[PDB]
DNA sequence: ATCAATATCCACCTGCAGATTCTACCAAAAGTGTATTTGGAAACTGCTCCATCAAAAGGCATGTTCAGCTGAATTCAGCTGAACATGCCTTTTGATGGAGCAGTTTCCAAATACACTTTTGGTAGAATCTGCAGGTGGATATTGAT
DNA sequence: ATCAATATCCACCTGCAGATTCTACCAAAAGTGTATTTGGAAACTGCTCCATCAAAAGGCATGTTCAGCTGAATTCAGCTGAACATGCCTTTTGATGGAGCAGTTTCCAAATACACTTTTGGTAGAATCTGCAGGTGGATATTGAT
């Protein structure tokens, strides 16, 4: 048979996806994620459809650009593998934490 | 809800940020980060929707939202 | 004609809304300020003054002080979350740092 | 004839611009005649540097129309754009690349 | 020539919040840097309110929202309340 | 409800007649110059309050360029606007 | 009258290892009291350029303390006590 | 001879200047490095004292909290030496230099 | 690197579907023609306060010596995370029809602007007030070698 | 374990540079009057939004292997910390000399004001094409192996 070794199908999914633009997570889950967080300060609040877009494109911008951080600071470690740690040290550079 | 944000999605991001491999415990701290993010951005939003006496959140109330806290998105309307 | 009544008076406050209200109006914000509009904001202003100086004051005593210094107030902002997340772009001038040595650092 | 972009050579709206400067700067504030014009010749400066940029990237890759994605790849390709805007584009994605210690 | 500042209200604040402690020059200084600098958030944000919801008046919800967008918390509720208080008690003649 | 479309797309046309745009490369565009403009207008507006004038100049303009733009960004700014100007007095 | 030079090096090695005592550092390597002096220079002439700016735009040939703040102001770098 | 083990110092000097608040920067040599920059700007500008004072007070502020991240960034790299690849991280991450 | 052998890209194409471009109202708004006012430049001038010098003390940078211990390689395996195929489904797509809530007018009582005329809280400078910086000590750890 | 050597903690002291309080003049809030906006408060719109819903179409969750990554462990060269003498140069304080803020007065070039007409740009459908769907035929590119 075939078998592609650890590390081959990771370095063409970086490349798929670093090529396109398309929202990386399913509308609906974050629509309904969204939703929840808003009704614990307004139940029920009408949202515009470009509204929950806006959120999306810049909820994804965000955390594409920790997960590129949270990298540096896995290869300053002499690692490949990112971990809480690397997330962690990131947010706390960026005064997030 | 927030578990409806799944490993594969999570994963893509990741892969965009240019993250070759990772650790299990990734996903729920991935989900505990994107939360913090979206309850101040929303917690903004909303409050822009209220001194504007309205029941519906636009995208201008977000970009509003995104833009005082730093984080500036062009395309949707400002 | 009436007896002159200060607006700060009037608000029950120790910060000045008159001046506030000529800040409002000199820095051009809007074409036109409303009345509560300048006792808003000097009253939101003088109890934002009033917390720091609490704190600081606190810090001051526990270091046995009769007067507040830089180090109080950075004391008091960085000890304080909703402070510290209020002025976390903020430089205090001769405030220094919270004392903080990392555990891998320390002797065995 | 003859509108005050025209006198100045400029496409940009002179007009307009003057208008959003007479705005929040009150009518107690003050607008000089050719702040107008001199702002709107660099939004007009600014708005052609980063279309030229981008629409050489969308023929680069056969496309007549410029998208959102050939200007995010116009504004961090060049250094002084990117350092200009730290903002978030929206469908633009991200400069492809992947660091050295991550290839076998 | 004269120079405004918040100085002699902050000590005033001082006095009512530690009758017995004092305050050094520099000190004060930051103090009056703080409330310019607050003062210059608030007024900032409730002018692009304004401007946003097309009013040419910021009154005192304009300027209420802008400080729950700027105060983080339990300093919001807080404020909200002294600011409230001092309009109610204003507008009482 | 205003928008710079028209005039963003007047320009790509002097620097490329044959590319057309996106609805929401347009919208970027749009977003774009808001901001920059927002920027250069709330700096010559601080800039005039600095100095105590009441009044924003072309001047106040160039010097919110100069703080705002990192550099040859900021030389040809400079350099159209007073050509713009220049122009503009001469009519 | 005199010229100044090489200023970057008046800050000496004791005073960058005390700047990072106060940040908490326990060891320093010898590479990073040149890498600090490149990192200090590249603030202060971003800052200054700033502040120059602004004191070129009042046409004064004094650089005033507000100079500074508005200059820190801007690049996010808000400084408290000197009016 | 009584001869302190490396570190034990430098732990004690930690505690020294984070309990104080005092410029760890000589203020004379600091002053020629303003001017000189300055000056390099425009010629022969003056000072007002409280503005060089101004521009210290940042500066070190600047570096010392450089000097925080900095270390995060080596004890990260399971390092206790800082090194000018971590001063170079935390500024990337900051988004000062990439 | 051959040699062969799969698994994926990936650019030569195509044909409508759906975005863009083009069209045409028509109210918003820029432009115009005058008339009037005014912020702010300019020309002094007073007076901070800034630059530079000087010395003198002593705090502290500098340069050196040396070994403690750290960073850098290096090795090894336990185990975690990647690749994969397979069923189950949550999300996706797409109407249908209500509808809730945008935004839009047209009136006035309430609110705010802006000037005049007085008054007083706020400031500058002088006069007092007095923490605490900087000095001196034992006491209490803390440290590193027998 | 004990000690010796050292540093830090903490309390003492006082006088003077810094902080507070006092004193009057006056800049600028306050009171009072018009004139001018404004934002509700009705009574009405067509519109994106919510809700199913009906399936259905990719997409996730799941378990099983095993490749290889991370972390522990080991070794050693040499760099960096610690301690010291030496003496340069920062700190402190005072002096001049005067450049140049900042105050002040005049008065036009440069602004606003206003009542109009002319021009323009936002808008929604029609009219136009451009990619997005996919779809290969065919090298890449990877993989196990001789
Ligand atoms: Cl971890
Ligand atoms: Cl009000
Ligand atoms: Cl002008
Ligand atoms: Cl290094
Ligand atoms: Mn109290
Ligand atoms: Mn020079
Ligand atoms: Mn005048
Ligand atoms: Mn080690
Ligand atoms: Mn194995
Ligand atoms: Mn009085
Ligand atoms: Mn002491
Ligand atoms: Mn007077
Ligand atoms: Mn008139
Ligand atoms: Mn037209």
């Amino acid at each position: 048979p075939h078998r592609y070794r650890p590390g081959t199908v990771a370095l063409r999914e970086i490349r798929r996806y670093q090529k396109s633009t398309e929202l990386l997570i399913r509308k609906l889950p974050f629509q309904r994620l969204v939703r929840e967080i808003a009704q614990d300060f307004k139940t029920d609040l009408r949202f515009q459809s470009a509204a929950i877009g806006a959120l999306q494109e810049a909820s994804e911008a965000y955390l594409v650009g920790l997960f590129e951080d949270t990298n540096l600071c896995a290869i300053h470690a002499k690692r490949v593998t990112i971990m809480p740690k690397d997330i962690q040290l990131a947010r706390r550079i960026r005064g997030e934490r | 809800n927030i578990q409806g944000i799944t490993k594969p999605a999570i994963r893509r991001l990741a892969r965009r940020g240019g993250v070759k491999r990772i650790s299990g415990l990734i996903y729920e701290e991935t989900r505990g980060v994107l939360k913090v993010f979206l309850e101040n951005v929303i917690r903004d939003a909303v409050t822009y929707t209220e001194h504007a006496k309205r029941k519906t959140v636009t995208a201008m109330d977000v970009v509003y939202a995104l833009k005082r806290q730093g984080r500036t998105l062009y395309g949707f309307g400002g | 004609r009436a007896k002159a009544k200060t607006r700060s008076s009037r608000a029950g406050l120790q910060f000045p809304v008159g001046r506030v209200h000529r800040l409002l109006r000199k820095g051009n914000y809007s074409e036109r300020v409303g009345a509560g509009a300048p006792v808003y904001l000097a009253a939101v202003l003088e109890y934002l003054t009033a917390e720091i100086l609490e704190l600081a004051g606190n810090a001051a005593r526990d270091n046995k002080k009769t007067r507040i210094i830089p180090r109080h107030l950075q004391l008091a902002i960085r000890n304080d979350e909703e402070l510290n997340k209020l002025l976390g772009r903020v430089t205090i001038a001769q405030g220094g740092v919270l004392p903080n040595i990392q555990a891998v650092l320390l002797p065995k | 004839a003859v509108s005050r972009s025209q006198r100045a050579g400029l496409q940009f709206p002179v007009g307009r611009i003057h208008r959003h400067l007479k705005s929040r700067t009150t009518s107690h504030g003050r607008v000089g005649a050719t702040a107008a014009v001199y702002s709107a010749a660099i939004l007009e400066y600014l708005t052609a540097e980063v279309l030229e940029l981008a629409g050489n990237a969308s023929k680069d890759l056969k496309v007549k129309r410029i998208t959102p994605r050939h200007l995010q790849l116009a504004i961090r390709g060049d250094e002084e754009l990117d350092s200009l805007i730290k903002a978030t584009i929206a469908g633009g994605g991200v400069i492809p690349h992947i660091h050295k210690s991550l290839i076998g | 020539s004269r120079k405004e500042s918040y100085s002699i209200y902050v000590y005033k604040v001082l006095k009512q919040v530690h009758p017995d402690t004092g305050i050094s020059s520099k000190a004060m200084g930051i103090m009056n840097s703080f409330v310019n600098d607050i003062f210059e958030r608030i007024a900032g944000e409730a002018s692009r309110l304004a401007h946003y919801n097309k009013r040419s008046t910021i009154t005192s919800r304009e300027i209420q929202t802008a400080v729950r967008l700027l105060l983080p918390g339990e300093l919001a509720k807080h404020a909200v309340s002294e600011g409230t208080k001092a309009v109610t008690k204003y507008t009482s003649a």
